[PDB]
């Protein structure tokens, strides 16, 4: 029993590149439960000025 | 690194202690270009190249 | 004051060889502030380079320097018979523009 990533498929390579950013490692559950809805996570995005 | 494979790293989300590169002099250059070693230097910068 | 010392002192000894002068100064020559002399026996001293490297006019560019912090080369490439003087240093960071000892004196 354990939930752990293994597929990655978002990018094929790089040539450029201006802005890397890598929070410090954590862990995270991964494990699917099974029920209602517990958790919701509100997010807004806005771009002006630069 | 050597000349023909130039290391690059990119100094980024920190601040810097630009009075880091002549109080030690034990540099030969410290020879600055267009931002000179001044309060300019020790200064907001969009990346950092080194 | 920045003293300048220079360090081959007799190593000419009438040389057939290309030569290494050097010159060190107690703070390090800031902006190739540094100057050579050519002084010719019973003659005045003549300019032979400025900066660290620049040459000069009526001067090979068989003269060459190769210096930075402590300003030290002055290079024969191919030695001449005539060309044998004493040669001088002399910087302009901070000293009363003071010179070196000589490092081509009998
Ligand atoms: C004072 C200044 O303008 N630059 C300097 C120099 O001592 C040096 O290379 C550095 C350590 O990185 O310390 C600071
Ligand atoms: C145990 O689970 C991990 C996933 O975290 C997996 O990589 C590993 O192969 C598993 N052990 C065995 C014996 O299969
Ligand atoms: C990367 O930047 C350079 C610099 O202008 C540009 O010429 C090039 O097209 C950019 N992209 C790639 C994939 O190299």
């Amino acid at each position: 029993k354990s939930w752990m990533e293994s597929e990655f498929r978002v990018y094929s390579s790089a040539n450029n590149c201006t802005f890397e950013y890598v929070s410090q490692p954590f862990l995270m559950d991964l494990e699917g439960k099974q029920g209602n809805f517990k958790n919701l996570r509100e997010f807004v995005f806005k771009n002006i000025d630069g | 690194a050597s000349v023909y494979a130039w290391n690059r790293k990119r100094i980024s989300n920190c601040v810097a202690d630009y009075s880091v590169l002549y109080n030690s002099a034990s540099f030969s250059t410290f020879k600055c270009y267009g931002v000179s070693p001044t309060k300019l230097n020790d200064l907001c910068f969009t990346n950092v190249y080194a | 004051e920045i003293v300048l010392t220079q360090s081959p002192g007799t190593l000419s000894l009438s040389p057939g060889e290309r030569a290494t002068l050097s010159c060190r100064a107690s703070q390090s020559v800031s902006g190739s502030y540094l100057a050579w002399y050519q002084q010719k026996p019973g003659q005045a001293p003549s300019l032979l380079i400025y900066g660290a490297s620049s040459r000069a006019t009526g001067i090979p560019d068989r003269f060459s320097g190769s210096g930075s912090g402590t300003d030290f080369t002055l290079t024969i490439s191919r030695l001449e018979p005539e060309d044998f003087a004493v040669y001088y240093c002399q910087q302009y960071v901070n000293s009363p523009r003071t010179f070196g000892q000589g490092t081509k004196l009998e």
